[PDB]
């Protein structure tokens, strides 16, 4: 019996009818479970039976299913809950479901941008590695780039984005271009463009100013 | 009342040894089953293994199949994994939970069904070798920093390894708006993440802050002050 | 016939059922494989002994019910393929039966209820897989009577068994309206053991007639719900004749004075085309009376 | 009635039957109780499991029988009162049954044996001690019919229980030669198991005759004749007397072949003889040409 579910992932705003199902590709009987994990936190039962809902849990959660389409379905949005939303199968074998990354959207935000040099402790050690921050911002989708005296730098930065926030439901973008002693010392000026729809703000510094 | 508590968790070589435990409290784990799900970093719920110890039965997976054995001391409502030869490819979260019986092929206790209704927390195994002590320096306040009345300062944690770094700034008392960034695993193999808190610019020169970088897996305390390179 | 007083296969549980032991012990199944949610109860406690489970059913009316019969369809595990039986699993049940005028319930009594016999399977139920993948249904019969109160108790008593009950159903033999012989038979009840039960007598169907010098219909209803031994039998009247099993008249050119159930006898020489049902012949225009003397 | 076919308390071992599983398993004993409880079979095999131990009855001869019944008695240990019983005990045995023309004898060959049901203790004989405590002798019946061949065998059938085998009585039924309406029924055998829809006929006592149906009693398959249809009836010259028909006293007649007792002679006829039939009449007094021997010789 494999599991399987559709879309990987997904994105609505408040108030959306929300859906994913659980294929069940072979006949594992007919209880099935939807759960709902917080990446770093510890699972919740949400639904179980396919139908019987536990007790105290918002009432849009619902078990619908045809046939092997096992699946839950959320009435518009509330406070809690949006996570990657995860199925299983009450037969022997109790393989939960691969997961959905569900997630909450939000009026086109401010992409504030900051930038910080290498700083002298590290120089000492032969590495430079320059960060960039986009804090509090929607949506995560974006154009980050670096550039060293003009030059487009490809290959040489680490992206790394944090989950929603609870109150704002906002990102934070942190971009590192990580470089030598050598090559750090030999140019001036470093900047950081961050390109977010059709505005284009770049943050930047010189190494002999503080 | 019911509650599930997971103990045991560390780093252990590549093929060592390691145990974990499940102490359930507020019910008999005679009138249910005990079952321990893993979590692969960045992936989903994978099944490990189930016990019956009103029976007897257990259940393992292929993926740990031989390797890993769970036990139940029915004298002290517990139930533990023993996991061997533990691979790169084990290193997850264990979880534990509790489910019926319901010895008949898909029948289910209509009166005490609750598919794992009740759950654990989350213990970590790290399978690993290297170790490294984090590397940390201030990301300094500046006059790019000074614009408006609100300011950026963080922390920058390099080249370390194994996970997890716990992040906390001047002794935990500065929470608001503090977005404590996902590791990025580099080219030369020890992740890197950056703390960073906006506070106003106003309270650079008056106030200062610390960020307490503690990384466990290597029994360091490191305490950084960020400071404004002003110069 | 049978008239069913009980099936566990039409509600939720039959919708009802009490659990002696409180919670532990027996507990009502379900499984939902399909459209069609199929419950059923269960107890499974090998590895304890010292086991007092019990289940008793609704109050079941008697009605007029003498002898109730008792149809289970179950499966039993193997009390060897739990290692841990050690002293203390059994394969057998025991069916128990207890006599009341008046529903009580939820007072479940252990010491009022009298012992039937003690089921057990007649093949048992083995797998590798702890959920037990397949199914063998046992299916055995006991019958207890006769019953004297305005109703009764099923009761389930088990000493820790992994039985897996399926249905329960309680019925009543009847014997079903027969209506051969010319004469409308009732339809009655069955009898509690070896009887006579009740040999109820016919009706005469239309146009039919009882001989004179002779025995009025009646069939021996049996304990079983068969008719039996036909005594007696009702016999077309003159002017009619047995057609399947109904007196019709006879056809136009035909009588039948004689009053029987054999065929339209032919009008004898010399007479006139007797009309439809006839009597004794009429004689014919100048014949006077078997053939109308010439 | 019934006509019995083997019984187990008659001979040592009725002087037989076989123990499938060579020397273990179903082994004969024996002990002297009260005067002499004697000849019993046992095996307590319940701390090995995967137990497959047979025993075989000797071939009875079926004679005229159609239903077979057969009446265990027997005792069974609690499968728990013996620490070890560990998922190798169970409480039940397997009843099989095979249908021969040929007597055989020491030849199961493990196949072709029909099973009638699987069997357990409606009382279990419990007891803290290895020898057996007062026992709760189980009584359960069980029939297969109808049967074909002159013969037939019987099986016993154990998985692992500590179970004492004390009788086994095999009987059919018989309808028991009946005399009620001056008929004599002969005693008939038993049908299979719907089966009764025969009339076996009565022979008409003497001095009694059907008038002018005959008497037929239903013979059934639980050995009881049912619903008499006819009947016979005291000859002319007879009364009923007990259950056979007695001739007339004197002073006594009877016209016809009636129910009705001996009629004493009316008038102007001279008392009836000794089983008369007719009313002999007086000096001078004549029985009237309407008159029957039943009304007075008219003067
Ligand atoms: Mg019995
Ligand atoms: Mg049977």
């Amino acid at each position: 019996i494999q599991m399987t579910q559709s879309p990987s992932s997904l994105s609505a705003s408040v108030g959306d009818r929300v859906t994913i199902t659980c294929r069940a590709s072979q006949s594992v009987s007919s209880a099935v479970a939807w759960y709902q994990q917080k990446p770093g936190k510890a699972p919740k039962l949400l639904i179980y039976s396919a139908s019987s809902l536990y007790s105290g849990v918002p009432s849009r959660f619902s078990g619908s299913r045809s046939g092997t389409d096992f699946t839950l379905t959320i009435s518009s949005l509330q406070p809690e809950d949006f996570a990657t939303y995860y199925c299983q199968q009450g037969s022997a074998p109790f393989t939960f479901g691969q997961g959905t990354k569900v997630e909450i959207k939000r009026t086109v935000a401010a992409p504030s941008v900051f930038i910080f040099p290498p700083s002298d402790e590290q120089l000492k050690s032969g590495t430079a590695s320059v960060v960039c921050l986009l804090n509090n911002f929607y949506p995560r989708e974006a154009k980050v780039s670096w550039y060293v005296d003009n030059a487009l730098q490809s290959g040489n930065s680490q992206e790394s984005v944090t989950e929603q926030d609870s109150k704002d439901s906002t990102y934070s973008l942190s971009s590192t271009l990580t470089l030598s002693k050598a090559d750090y010392e030999k140019h001036k000026v470093y900047a950081c463009e961050v390109t977010q729809g059709t505005t284009s703000v770049t943050k930047s510094f010189n190494r002999g100013e503080c | 009342e019911v509650q599930l508590v997971e103990s045991g968790g560390g780093l252990v070589q590549p093929g060592g040894s390691l145990r974990l435990s499940c102490a359930a409290s507020g019910f008999t784990i005679s009138s249910s089953y005990i079952h321990w799900v893993r979590q692969a970093p960045g992936k989903g719920l994978e099944w490990v293994a189930s016990i019956s110890s009103y029976y007897g039965s257990t259940s393992y997976a292929d993926s740990v199949k031989g390797r890993f054995t769970i036990s139940a001391d029915t004298s002290k409502n517990t139930a533990y994994l023993q996991m061997n030869s533990l691979r790169a490819e084990d290193t997850a979260v264990y979880y534990c939970a509790r489910s019926h019986y319901s010895v008949w092929w898909g029948w289910h206790s209509v009166s005490y069904y609750a598919a794992f209704d009740y759950w654990g927390q989350g213990t970590l195994v790290t399978v690993f070798n290297q170790i490294k002590g984090p590397s940390v320096f201030p990301l300094a306040p500046s006059s790019k920093s000074t614009s408006g009345g609100t300011a950026a300062l963080g922390c920058l944690v390099k080249d370390y390894f194994p996970e997890p770094v716990t992040v906390s700034w001047n002794s935990g008392a500065l929470t608001s708006g503090v977005h404590t960034f996902p590791a990025v695993l580099q080219s030369s193999g020890l992740y890197s993440l950056s703390s960073v808190v906006t506070v106003p610019s106003s309270s650079l020169g008056t106030q200062t802050y610390i960020c307490n970088v503690n990384h466990k897996p290597s029994n360091t305390k490191v305490d950084k002050k960020v400071e404004p390179k002003s110069c | 016939k049978e008239v069913v007083l009980l099936d566990f296969a039409a509600a939720g549980g039959e919708l009802g059922w009490l659990t002696h032991p409180y919670g532990k012990g027996w507990d009502l199944m379900q499984n939902i494989m399909n459209d069609m949610p199929i419950y059923m109860y269960s107890v499974c406690n090998v590895m304890s002994g010292d086991q007092d489970n019990w289940l008793r059913t609704n109050w079941v009316y008697r009605g007029e019910a003498e002898r109730i019969f008792i149809e289970l369809k179950f499966t039993v595990r193997d009390c060897n393929s739990f290692p841990g039986g050690a002293s203390s699993c059994k394969e057998t049940f025991n069916l128990y039966y207890a006599e009341s005028d008046l529903d009580y319930g939820t007072n479940f009594q252990k010491r009022l209820f009298t012992k039937i016999d003690t089921i057990a399977p007649d093949e048992i139920t083995v797998s590798s897989d702890f959920e037990a993948r397949h199914v063998k249904l046992n299916v055995e019969e006991r019958s207890v009577g006769p019953l004297t109160r305005k109703g009764f108790y099923l009761a389930f008593q088990d000493i820790g068994a992994c039985v897996a009950l399926l249905s329960v159903r309680v019925y009543y033999k009847k014997c079903p309206e027969l209506l051969q012989g010319l004469a409308h038979f009732p339809e009655t009840i069955a009898g509690s053991d070896a009887p006579s039960l009740a040999t109820v007598a016919g009706t005469c169907v239309d146009h039919a007639v009882v001989p004179p010098g002779g025995e009025e219909p009646r069939m021996h209803c049996a304990v079983d719900g068969e008719w039996l031994v036909p005594i007696g039998q009702c016999l077309c009247q003159a002017g009619y004749e047995k057609v399947e099993d109904a007196c019709q008249a006879c056809s136009p050119g035909f009588f039948k004075f004689e009053a029987s159930e054999s065929p339209c006898l032919e009008c004898p020489e010399h007479t006139l085309p007797s009309p439809e049902g006839a009597t004794s012949c009429e004689c014919e225009e100048g014949f006077f009376r078997m053939p109308c003397t010439l």
